[PDB]
C-alpha cells in the first residue's frame, strides 16, 4: 500500500523518502506515521483507503535511523521524538496528547537511549504510573567506571505539572533508578540493557508483573534478568535520593497526588535536583542473579508462559542474537 | 511647574502611568494608585503585611552607579484601549518566590485574576525587566521577562531560587491568561554557565522584536564584568534568539563606562537612548566630570550588528564562548553628552525635534534638544530638587497632560512642567532658545504653549520655532 | 608525624585520583582472552641496535607467552 512521499517532492533528490516508522490501530482505523521527507505526518487506513491527517510532530522522526519511542494509552500519546528539527541536543519524554503537554526537564537524563515504555495500573487510578527503560551516560566519571548505565524511570500518569510558571509544563513526578543485572557466584556484570519484555501474572496482580531485561557487556556477552513491578515500585517509594541527605519533603518526590493537585514546589525542587534514587533495582527472588548468561550477543527477548501436556507450566524465552538467529 | 508633590514613607521602587487610570507607584510592600495631580491616594495595596508598608528587610543602597534593591519588580499596565473590557495590570514582587499577579487596572482593592510564582526575581537586589505584547493565532497577551533569578542564598530557610533545571533561565515567556502564567518548553532563553550574573535594565518592543538592555554584573563583588549589551528576541509564542551585541559608550573615559543606569527608546525615531557610567569607587571617590554619559544608538545598527552567537546565552549550533565574540555597536557620535552624574533618561519627539529629559544624582532635571545632525546642545535645567535627591532611573511622561513629566527621586513623585516659557519676555529672546514646546503668543505678548495661547485660525497668535526669530513683529 | 597530620591520614587513607597507565591514552599494552598470572620483562637490543621490551607471561594452563 504505497504511501509515497507525495506531499512535497524534493528538488535535488537525495533522501526524501516517507519511511513509515509507526503503525498503531485505533478505533478510527490503522494509524500510520512517517518521516515524509523530513515533514513528520500520519495517515489513516480504514477501508482500503489512505486518508492523510497531515503534519503531526512527535509521531515520527525526521530520519529513520533516529532513536524513537511513542506510547498510546486512552486518548493520550507519549513520545521521545523531537517536534522540530532545529531542536536542541536534549532528548525528552513528552506527553504529546492529553490535558496538557508535559516534558522532562534538562536535569533528569544525560544522553538517553530509550528502549521501551509502559503504563502500570496500580491500586488507585490516580496512582497510575508510566515506566520506561533506557540507557544513559554514567554519572560516575571515574576511569574505571563503565560509560553508560541502564535505567528504569517512573512518572505519574496523572501528573498535573508544577506550581510555578516555570514548572507548570514539566513532569513533576520523575524518578529514575539503575537496573542491575550481575551474577552472584562470579562477579560478572552486564550493564547494557538491550531490550525489555513485560509478562503480566495470571493472578492479575500488577505487583506480580514480570519485567524481562536482556543485558550485554563490553565483550558482547549476555544475560537475562527478571524484575517485578512490585520491587521496582518499592524502590521508588522507599529509597532515599542520591546526593540528598536530609529528611524528604512531606509529599514525597515521585508520589502521585489525589485530587488533581499540582506537585508542591518544595517537593519538585528536591526531585529536580536529585532524580536518581540511591538504591538499585535488582532481580526478583532470593539471590538477585540472572536467569542465565552466555557468551552469545543477544538483542531482543519475548517470553511465553505455557503448560506442558501434563499441566506443568514453563516460561520459554525467545532471544535473537546479532547473528540473525533465535535461541529458545 | 512646582509641587503637586507626593510623599511616601518608603523609597519608591517603581512607577507606571496608566492612560485613563491613576499613576501607580510602589514604595515598600505597598502599591498606590495616585490621581494624575498626585493629590489623592485613590486606592492602596498591602502586598505583604496587612497594614504595614514597612520594608520587611533593610536594603542598604550601594554606590549610585551600582543598582539598587526593591520588593516590587514589575508594574505593567496593559490592555487599556479595549472599549468594553477594562484595563489590566501586572504586579510582580520578590514575595512568594518572585510571584506576579494579573490585577484589574484600577481599584487596588479588587482581587487578582491570575498569579504565578517564579515569574520575576525573588531577590531584592536582583534585576527584572519585562514587557507585554500579543502573539500567536489566538493573539493572546504574553509577558517577556528577564531577571536575575539565581543569586547565592546564605539564609538556609528563606531560599527562593527556582528549580535546578531552571537555574540557567535568563528570559522567560509567560502566558498571561494561563495556569500560573505558564512558560512552555520553548519559552525561555538560557544563560551560559560561568558568564556570572546578568543585570537586566529594560525590556522593549521594536521592529517585530523584543530587546533587553543589560550588563554582566557581580552582585557579591558589586562590580560590572563585561560590556553593556542588548539581547534581541522574536515577538513570538516561543523564544527565538536573534542576537546579542555590545554597546560602546566609554568615549571620554579611560577604562570606559561598563554600567547601564537608564534606558529609553525614542518612539517615532528608531533610536535608543541610555545613560552609561563607569565605577565611582566603592564609595564615591573616583568621581569625575566624565564618569557618566548619554549615548544614542540607531536601532537599525543594533539589529544589524546583533549576531546569533553563543556568548552570554546558549544556542543549539554552538558551545558557550567558543565561536566569534559579540560585535560592539557605536553610538551616534554627535549625540553623546558627557556628564558627572546622570542617572535617568526619557526621550520623544515634539514637532520633529527630539527631546531628551535627563535626571541627575544631584536632583536636577535636564533637557537637551537635538539639532539637524542630532548634535547635542547645552542642557537646560528645568527643575532642581532642593534636597539634591538622586533621580529614579525611570522618567515617566504624563499621558493626560502632554506638558507634564513625572519625576521620581528617593521617596517623592513630582509633576514637573516640560518647560518654563515664562522665563522669556521678548519674542526673539524666546524663539531663539529652540524649544518645540515654547512659542511666542501674539495675544498677550508672552511666550507659552499652544494651550495657554488662543491658537485662533483667523489670527495666528502662536508662533512656532519652524520659522525662527526671523518672523517676530520686530 | 604531627597528630593532626596523622589523624587526617588515618581517617582518609585513600587518595581520590586514580593511578592510570603511562603516556597519552592511559590504555593497556594489550589484552586478550588468555588468563595470565605472572609477568617478567626484558629490555633488549636487536642485532641492529634497536631496543625492544619483551614480556613473558604464564597462563593458568602452565604455558608461557612471549
Ligand atoms: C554486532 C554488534 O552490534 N555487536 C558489537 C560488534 O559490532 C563489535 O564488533 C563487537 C566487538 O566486541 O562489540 C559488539
Ligand atoms: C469504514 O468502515 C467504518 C465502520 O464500518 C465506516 O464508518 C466508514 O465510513 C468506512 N469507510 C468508508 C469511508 O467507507
Ligand atoms: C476601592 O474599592 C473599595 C472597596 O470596593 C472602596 O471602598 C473604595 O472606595 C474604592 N476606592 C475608591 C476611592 O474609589
Ligand atoms: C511593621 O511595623 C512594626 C511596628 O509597627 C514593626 O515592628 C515591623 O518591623 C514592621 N514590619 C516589618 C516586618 O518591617
Ligand atoms: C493564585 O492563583 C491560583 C490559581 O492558579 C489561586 O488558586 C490562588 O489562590 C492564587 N493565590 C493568590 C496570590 O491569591
Ligand atoms: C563574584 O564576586 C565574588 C565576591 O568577590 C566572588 O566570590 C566570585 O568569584 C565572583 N564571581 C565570578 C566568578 O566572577
Ligand atoms: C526590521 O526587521 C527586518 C527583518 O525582518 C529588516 O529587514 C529591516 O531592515 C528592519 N528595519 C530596520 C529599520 O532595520
Ligand atoms: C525631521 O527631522 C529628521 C531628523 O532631523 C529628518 O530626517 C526629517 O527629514 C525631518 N522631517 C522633514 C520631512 O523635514
Ligand atoms: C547635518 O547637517 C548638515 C547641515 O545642517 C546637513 O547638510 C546634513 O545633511 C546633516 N546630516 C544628515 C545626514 O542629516
Ligand atoms: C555510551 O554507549 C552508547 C552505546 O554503546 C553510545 O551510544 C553513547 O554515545 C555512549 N556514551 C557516550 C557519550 O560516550
Amino acid at each position: 500500500v504505497n504511501i509515497g512521499s507525495t506531499k512535497g517532492s524534493c528538488l535535488d533528490k537525495r533522501d526524501c523518502e516517507n519511511y513509515i516508522t509507526l503503525l498503531e490501530r485505533r478505533s478510527e482505523g490503522l494509524l500510520a506515521c512517517g518521516t515524509n521527507a523530513r515533514h513528520p505526518s500520519c495517515w489513516n487506513l480504514v477501508n482500503g483507503t489512505v486518508v492523510p491527517l497531515g503534519e503531526m510532530r512527535g509521531y515520527a522522526p525526521f530520519s529513520p535511523d533516529e532513536n524513537s519511542l511513542v506510547l498510546f494509552e486512552g486518548d493520550e500519546v507519549y513520545s521521545t521524538i523531537r517536534k522540530q528539527e532545529y531542536n536542541g541536543k536534549i532528548p525528552r519524554f513528552r506527553r504529546i496528547r492529553g490535558e496538557s503537554e508535559l516534558y522532562t526537564s534538562d536535569t533528569v537524563m544525560q544522553n538517553p537511549q530509550f528502549i521501551k515504555a509502559t503504563i502500570v495500573h496500580q491500586d488507585q487510578a490516580y496512582d497510575d504510573k508510566i515506566y520506561y527503560f533506557f540507557r544513559e551516560d554514567n554519572p560516575d566519571k571515574n576511569p574505571e567506571a563503565p560509560l553508560n548505565v541502564s535505567r528504569v524511570a517512573q512518572l505519574c500518569r496523572g501528573d498535573q505539572g508544577g506550581e510555578s510558571s516555570l514548572s507548570v509544563s514539566k513532569w513533576n513526578t520523575f524518578l529514575k533508578a539503575m537496573l542491575v543485572c550481575s551474577d552472584a557466584a562470579t562477579n560478572k556484570n552486564f550493564n547494557r540493557l538491550q531490550d525489555v519484555f513485560l509478562l503480566p501474572d495470571p493472578s492479575g496482580q500488577w505487583r506480580d508483573t514480570r519485567v524481562y531485561g536482556v543485558f550485554s557487556n563490553p565483550w558482547n556477552y549476555s544475560a537475562v534478568c527478571v524484575y517485578s513491578l512490585g520491587d521496582i515500585d518499592k524502590v521508588f517509594r522507599t529509597s532515599s535520593l542520591k546526593g540528598y541527605h536530609s529528611s524528604l519533603p512531606n509529599p514525597r518526590p515521585g508520589k502521585c497526588l489525589p485530587d488533581q493537585q499540582p506537585i508542591p514546589t518544595e517537593t519538585f525542587q528536591v526531585a529536580d535536583r536529585h532524580p536518581e534514587v540511591a538504591q538499585r533495582v535488582e532481580p526478583m527472588g532470593p539471590l538477585k542473579t540472572p536467569l542465565f548468561h552466555s557468551k552469545y550477543h543477544y538483542q531482543k527477548v519475548a517470553v511465553h508462559r505455557m503448560q506442558a501436556s501434563h499441566g506443568e507450566t514453563f516460561h520459554v524465552l525467545y532471544l535473537t542474537t546479532d547473528r540473525g538467529t533465535i535461541h529458545k | 511647574a512646582d509641587e503637586p508633590v507626593w510623599r511616601s514613607e518608603q523609597a519608591i521602587g517603581a512607577i507606571a502611568a496608566s492612560q485613563e487610570d491613576g499613576v501607580f507607584v510602589a514604595s515598600g510592600s505597598c502599591l498606590d494608585q495616585l490621581d494624575y495631580s498626585l493629590e489623592h491616594s485613590l486606592s492602596r495595596l498591602y502586598r505583604d503585611q496587612a497594614g504595614n508598608c514597612t520594608e520587611p528587610v533593610s536594603l542598604a543602597p550601594p554606590a549610585r552607579p551600582r543598582p539598587g534593591s526593591s520588593f516590587s519588580k514589575l508594574l505593567l499596565p496593559y490592555r487599556e484601549g479595549a472599549a468594553g473590557l477594562g484595563g489590566l495590570l501586572l504586579t510582580g514582587w520578590t514575595f512568594d518566590r518572585g510571584a506576579c499577579e494579573v490585577r484589574p487596572l484600577g481599584n487596588l482593592s479588587r482581587n487578582s485574576l491570575r498569579n504565578g510564582t517564579e515569574v520575576v526575581s525573588c531577590h531584592p537586589q536582583g534585576s527584572t525587566a519585562g514587557v507585554v505584547y500579543r502573539a500567536g493565532r489566538n493573539n493572546r497577551w504574553y509577558l517577556a521577562v528577564a531577571a536575575t533569578y539565581v543569586l547565592p542564598e546564605p539564609e538556609t530557610a528563606s531560599r527562593c531560587n527556582p528549580a535546578a533545571s531552571d537555574h540557567d533561565t535568563a528570559i522567560a515567556l509567560k502566558d498571561t491568561e494561563g495556569r500560573s502564567l505558564a512558560t512552555q518548553e520553548l519559552g525561555r532563553l538560557k544563560l551560559c554557565e560561568g558568564a556570572g550574573s546578568l543585570h537586566f535594565v529594560d525590556a522593549f518592543l521594536w521592529n517585530g522584536s523584543i530587546y533587553f538592555p543589560y550588563y554582566p554584573y557581580n552582585y557579591t563583588s558589586g562590580a560590572a564584568t563585561g560590556w553593556p549589551s542588548m539581547a534581541r528576541i522574536a515577538q513570538s509564542t516561543e523564544v527565538l534568539f536573534q542576537g546579542q551585541a555590545s554597546l560602546d559608550c566609554g568615549h571620554g573615559h579611560p577604562d570606559g563606562r561598563r554600567l547601564l543606569l537608564s534606558s529609553s527608546l525614542v518612539e517615532a525615531l528608531d533610536v535608543w537612548a541610555g545613560v552609561f557610567s563607569a565605577a565611582a569607587g566603592e564609595g564615591q571617590e573616583r568621581r569625575s566630570p566624565t564618569t557618566t554619559a548619554l549615548c544614542l544608538f540607531r536601532m537599525s545598527e543594533i539589529q544589524a550588528r546583533a549576531k546569533r552567537v553563543s556568548w552570554d546565552f546558549k544556542t543549539a549550533e554552538s558551545h558557550c564562548k567558543e565561536g566569534d565574540q559579540p560585535e560592539r555597536v557605536q553610538p551616534i557620535a554627535s549625540s553623546t553628552l558627557i556628564h558627572s552624574d546622570l542617572t535617568s533618561v526619557y526621550g520623544t519627539v515634539v514637532m520633529n525635534r527630539t527631546v531628551l529629559f535627563l535626571g541627575t544624582g544631584d536632583g536636577q532635571l535636564l533637557k537637551v534638544i537635538l539639532g539637524e545632525n542630532l548634535t547635542s546642545n547645552c542642557p537646560e535645567v528645568i527643575y532642581e530638587i532642593k534636597e539634591e535627591t538622586p533621580v529614579f532611573y525611570k522618567l515617566v511622561p504624563d499621558p493626560v497632560k502632554n506638558i507634564y513629566i513625572y519625576l521620581t527621586a528617593g521617596k517623592e513623585v513630582r509633576r514637573i512642567r516640560v518647560a518654563n516659557c515664562n522665563k522669556h519676555k521678548s519674542c526673539s529672546e524666546c524663539l531663539t532658545a529652540t524649544d518645540p514646546h515654547c512659542g511666542w503668543c501674539h495675544s498677550l505678548q508672552r511666550c507659552t504653549f499652544q494651550g495657554d495661547c488662543v491658537h485662533s485660525e483667523n489670527l495666528e497668535n502662536w508662533l512656532d520655532i519652524s520659522s525662527g526669530a526671523k518672523k517676530c513683529p520686530g
